């Protein structure tokens, strides 16, 4: 219902309750993920599979 | 020296209901006829009252929303919960509705469709229309057209019942 | 054929038990109507009018478990299936208009012919009594199909407004680093105001919706009640 | 003040202007935490939970736990 | 290649489509004498003009309906 | 199709026409004789779109 | 399709009906009679269309 | 497609009913029998719009 | 396409009752639940459109 | 492969579709003049600048249908 | 196999579809003098100001039209 | 078997749907500025500062329209 | 017979198809723009409450838009 309970003032604050310290260590998890996603997927060293048109979801769900 | 206004002594004032105010389910409404500063009901509660304003006829029942109406020429009927109709004839003026169950209609002449007569408008109509020719200027045309307007009107009520 | 499976609330049952083995107070309910059917003063009614509210209350409270919390992903709405809601608004609405039949008064019914006298009986009242006849069963079929709906497409517009946004999010980041860094700028911040407007629209429509599968229902009960006045 | 959607409640007034004007505040008698207290910022001068542990090392420890995981594979593959 | 089709059947098609202006035509007559009743109870004594401008613009709104349906019929027999 | 404006055009007319009777009881026969005026009139082109369907259904 | 023309002029016969109702009340029993014979004309249009759906839907 | 007519029909019977009311609230029962007429009527060709559909996807 | 009329119609319900409670506020209540039958009632329209939309895309 | 097609009878469909364009001119004609009517009812002395102007608004609207009317003839002689 | 195919007639079709653009211009427009006639009657000492404007909304309202017309043109004439 | 088929002259049938849009556009212009006469007439003093609004409903109406204006460019043009 | 068949310029359609969504919008936005003027010659006094209100209105039904101009650059590419 939104009532009530702590509020952190700012970024600087989320440590002084542990519930907020796990919100903030969550949100860095998902925040931070994104990058490593970027930096996995777009590498340079990544190379498509070569048996990539042997099969497919689309030939098999059609 | 603090000159008592003269609305202050009339105490009947006016009920008026607040916006947020829970509903109620009114079966009467409280008329309150006049005629030239003389009232012939005072809050009288009745079923329902009709009454032909510019626009057009309204049948106000208990309840009507909140509007002022600017009457014309025209019978007025007010029906009883008994089941008692009486009609007047009004030549003019205002009604004011009240979303508390109030309706006052202030007219500057209401009288009995009784006392009037047929005959009388018959032969005061065929007058107008005769003067209508011989009207001096505009002004007296639409002069004789309003006459003419209103005897048409109350010849209608007297024809209708 | 028998499959075995379980429902997406095992936390949530755990929570329940850990916070409600204490009582507490409950102020605020989706549905209040089923707690306050007459506001009159002194109507009263001989029929088991408040029999409604153990489901409605059990109701909201298992459907909230599920559609509210269907919002965080990954979480799975167990029972979306369109005849397994056909099935849940069957035994509703079915179990209360057996209630109303059992009570064995014909009269509970002359309300269906709609109309007066005035009005032709075999070509008018007669045809308007049949169509509002069938109207109920539609009532019925469009509770269940409108709650059924209402859930499928949301999560399919979430779901593909969270790939779109994967996807430039993950492939077109690097746009910070080039000279076109304000067109991604831009993208990013009208995702981001998409996002919150679908989660807000989301939260509201899925308390709304029960509002509405169980204002229903109490409009069935509703058109069979008959109040009597004290005296 | 809010963050995100959450909003910081806020005790309403009791007191008249003729009663509080009359009130004489002692700092003195306050504790540590809440002194100088502002409602726009109470737990400025909250205590830490873990000594030295900042938010942002919260954030960064979140952070390297998302990266484990999207890279652990990559450097410890096994096969199916 | 070169191909060069005639299909007979496709004059149909166009001559339907023409009628269905007709409906923005009959509409708008509803319209003119949807107001001319309130006109009317608002100022009988013009029932007489008013009913002269209410010919007038069905006159109009007809003329748009027949060249409407001049194409009509001219695709339908060609 | 074309009859979709040509009955709802109908309705329109005998939608002021209920209306223009509160305001005016006493004009109802006047009133009433110029809606059935609009309902003929509108008719009209039922019937011409009518033709031409028919004219491509038996042709 | 026609028949979409057909029943929101019917629907706007009565929602006028309504209005005229909740003006003059008294004149209920004669506006319901002209607001039925709006419908007995929207109607019958209707029926031409659905002929028409008819004879084709069978031949 | 004709279930848009309908269903816009419907709606405007019930937008009418929701002013008549506010005008004349002691007559929500009156006008009430007369909406619900309305929805019946209305309905009625939506029937002949599901049958045609019914009668051709299973055929 | 009849989800079209559908919408739309439920705006027309909406539009009035604000008016309605705007000319009678006090009788919001009887405005509301006549407006939520009406809703129903158009709803219930459009489903059957929706019954159609997913038997032919599944056939 | 390379293959062009002419379709004669199209002419017939595109021509159809620019009459439609007339159901919006001859129902905006028809609101034009039942607007008419209700200003000249409340306010009858102004019985001929509410015409002129009527008959404007017709002009410019007739000028639209005509726009269409010229492309739907156009395509049948094309 | 692979086939590529060029048909001349569609133009015609595309054509027709834009000219049903003008049905709202054209409405559109005679909303405009509709709702003049009844202001004008309403405050008829504004009737110069008020006749300003219409034609101000019916240019504004005109140029829509013009941007389907001449998408019917490029397709008419190519 | 697989046949691919690839139609040269369907991009015609596309733009002409989209200019469809328009007819919104336009009607809905045509009801700002046809309020904005009423609105006039009932409030004269505050003439200017409806005309700015009413501006400001053009300007957020017609930018919707350059939007389906522009698919029939990127389609007519491809 | 198996006959499988692959159309090319079926996206143009759809597309334009999608874009027709935005007539609806366009009239929208008329509507909540000319009952605007209404509200604010009837009641001056509120004009920034009801502008605001305008304003919502706006973006919602501009949000429905995009959802209908999503579809359109969908198909158009993909
Ligand atoms: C052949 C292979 C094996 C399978 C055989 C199957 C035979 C089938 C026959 C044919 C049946 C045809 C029809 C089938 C229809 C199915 C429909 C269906 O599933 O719908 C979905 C639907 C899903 O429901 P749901 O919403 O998930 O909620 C149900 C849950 O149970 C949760 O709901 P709830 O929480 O409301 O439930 C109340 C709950 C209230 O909460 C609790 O009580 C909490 C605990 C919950 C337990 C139940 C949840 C199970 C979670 C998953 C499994 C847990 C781990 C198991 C580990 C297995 C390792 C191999 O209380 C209980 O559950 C009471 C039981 C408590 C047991 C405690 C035991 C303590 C032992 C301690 C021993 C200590 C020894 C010390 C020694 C020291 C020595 C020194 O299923 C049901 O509604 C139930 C279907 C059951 C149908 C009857 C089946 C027949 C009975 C089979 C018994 C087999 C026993 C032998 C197994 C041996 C191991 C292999
Ligand atoms: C108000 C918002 C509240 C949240 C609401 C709920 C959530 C809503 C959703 C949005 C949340 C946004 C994210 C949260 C904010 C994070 C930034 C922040 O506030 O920092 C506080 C914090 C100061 O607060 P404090 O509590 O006083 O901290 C005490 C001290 O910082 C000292 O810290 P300590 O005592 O813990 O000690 C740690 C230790 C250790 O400190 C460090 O480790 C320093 C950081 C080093 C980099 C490590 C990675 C950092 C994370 C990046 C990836 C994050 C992705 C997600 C970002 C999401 C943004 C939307 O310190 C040192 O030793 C000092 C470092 C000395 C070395 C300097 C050179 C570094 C070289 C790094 C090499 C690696 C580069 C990569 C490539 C390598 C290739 C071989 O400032 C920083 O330290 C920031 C530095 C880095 C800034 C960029 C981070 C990514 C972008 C963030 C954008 C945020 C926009 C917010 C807009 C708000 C509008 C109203
Ligand atoms: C009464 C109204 C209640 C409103 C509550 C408002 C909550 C506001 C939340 C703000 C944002 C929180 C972010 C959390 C992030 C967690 C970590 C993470 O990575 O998640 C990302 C996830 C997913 O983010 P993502 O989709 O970007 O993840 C990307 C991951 N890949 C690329 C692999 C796909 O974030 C969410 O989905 C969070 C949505 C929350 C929506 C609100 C849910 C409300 C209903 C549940 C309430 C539960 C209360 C229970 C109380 C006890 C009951 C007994
Ligand atoms: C004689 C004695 C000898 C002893 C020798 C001991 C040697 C020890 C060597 C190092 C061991 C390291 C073990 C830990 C790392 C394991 C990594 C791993 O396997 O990860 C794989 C897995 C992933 O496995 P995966 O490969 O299946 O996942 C990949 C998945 N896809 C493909 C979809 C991307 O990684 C994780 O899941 C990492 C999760 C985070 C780990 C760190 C947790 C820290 C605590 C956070 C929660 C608490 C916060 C509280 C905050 C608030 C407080 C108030
Ligand atoms: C050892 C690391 C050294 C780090 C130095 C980095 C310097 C970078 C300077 C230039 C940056 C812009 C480059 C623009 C072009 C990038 C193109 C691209 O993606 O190429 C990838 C390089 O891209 C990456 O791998 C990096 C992607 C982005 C990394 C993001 C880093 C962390 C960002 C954290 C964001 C957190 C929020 C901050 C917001 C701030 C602004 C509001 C390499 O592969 P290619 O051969 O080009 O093609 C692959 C096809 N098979």
């Amino acid at each position: 219902m939104l009532l009530g309970g702590f509020v952190p003032r700012r970024f600087s604050q989320f440590n002084r309750d542990p519930c907020w310290m796990f919100f903030i260590f969550s949100v860095g998890f998902w925040l931070g993920e994104y990058p490593a996603m970027m930096i996995k997927y777009n590498a340079r060293d990544l190379v498509y599979d070569p048996h990539r048109y042997v099969w497919s979801h689309h030939d098999d769900h059609h | 020296h603090d000159l008592p206004e003269g609305f202050e002594f009339m105490e009947h004032k006016v009920v008026n209901k607040d916006i947020h105010a829970p509903h109620e389910n009114l079966e009467t409404l409280r008329l309150t006829l006049t005629r030239q500063d003389e009232f012939l009901l005072r809050e009288e509660p009745v079923k329902c009252v009709t009454v032909t304003g510019t626009n057009g006829e309204y049948g106000i029942y208990p309840g009507h929303a909140y509007k002022i109406v600017q009457l014309n020429p025209s019978p007025l009927t007010v029906e009883y919960t008994d089941g008692t109709t009486k009609k007047y004839f009004v030549s003019g003026g205002f009604a004011h509705i009240n979303n508390e169950g109030s309706c006052d209609v202030n007219t500057v002449e209401c009288t009995l469709l009784d006392d009037l007569d047929l005959a009388i408008a018959e032969k005061e109509l065929a007058a107008q229309q005769a003067a209508l020719g011989s009207a001096k200027d505009d002004k007296a045309k639409s002069v004789v057209e309003i006459r003419i307007s209103v005897i048409e009107a109350v010849i209608a009520a007297l024809k209708h019942h | 054929m028998f499959l075995f499976f379980f429902c997406d609330l095992f936390w949530l049952r755990l929570l329940l038990c850990m916070y409600y083995c204490v009582w507490s107070r409950l102020c605020f309910i989706v549905y209040f109507n089923c707690l306050m059917l007459i506001f009159d003063f002194l109507l009263f009614c001989l029929f088991d009018l408040y029999l409604f509210v153990g489901l409605c209350l059990f109701l909201l409270l298992w459907f909230m478990l599920f559609n509210l919390y269907s919002l965080i992903l990954y979480y799975c709405i167990t029972y979306l299936n369109l005849y397994l809601l056909f099935c849940i608004v069957f035994l509703l609405y079915i179990a209360f208009l057996f209630l109303f039949c059992f009570l064995c008064d014909f009269f509970l019914f002359n309300n269906l012919l709609v109309g007066d006298s005035f009005m032709d009986v075999f070509f008018i009242r007669f045809l308007l009594c049949f169509l509002e006849c069938f109207s109920l069963l539609c009532r019925c079929l469009s509770t269940f199909l409108r709650l059924f709906c209402n859930l499928l497409s949301s999560h399919f517009l979430l779901l593909m407004f969270f790939d779109f946004f994967y996807f430039i999010f993950v492939f077109f980041f690097y746009g910070v680093f080039c000279y076109w860094f304000i067109l991604f700028i831009f993208v990013f911040c009208f995702c981001l105001l998409f996002y919150v407007f679908l989660y807000l629209l989301d939260l509201f429509a899925a308390i709304l919706q029960l509002f509405i599968f169980c204002n229903m229902i109490l409009q069935l009960i509703m058109d069979f009640l008959l109040f009597l006045l004290f005296v | 003040y809010n963050m995100l959607v959450f909003r910081d409640p806020k005790r309403r007034p009791q007191l008249s202007e003729e009663e509080r004007a009359k009130v004489v505040v002692n700092q003195a008698e306050w504790p540590e935490e809440f002194k100088d207290f502002d409602p726009d910022d109470p737990y400025k001068n909250s205590p830490e939970i873990i000594k030295g542990m900042s938010s942002w090392n919260l954030f960064l420890w979140g952070v390297e736990c998302a990266f484990i995981y999207q890279f652990y594979e990559l450097v410890f593959p096994k096969s199916i | 290649s070169t191909v060069a089709i005639s299909v007979q059947g496709l004059h149909y098609v166009g001559t339907g489509l023409a009628a269905i202006a007709l409906a923005g035509v009959g509409l708008g007559i509803g319209t003119i004498f949807g107001n001319l009743l309130v006109a009317c109870a608002r100022q009988p004594n013009l029932t007489k003009m008013l009913f002269n401008y209410a010919i007038l613009g069905f006159a109009l709104t007809e003329a748009i309906g027949l060249f409407a349906l001049m194409l009509a019929f001219l695709m339908l027999f060609s």
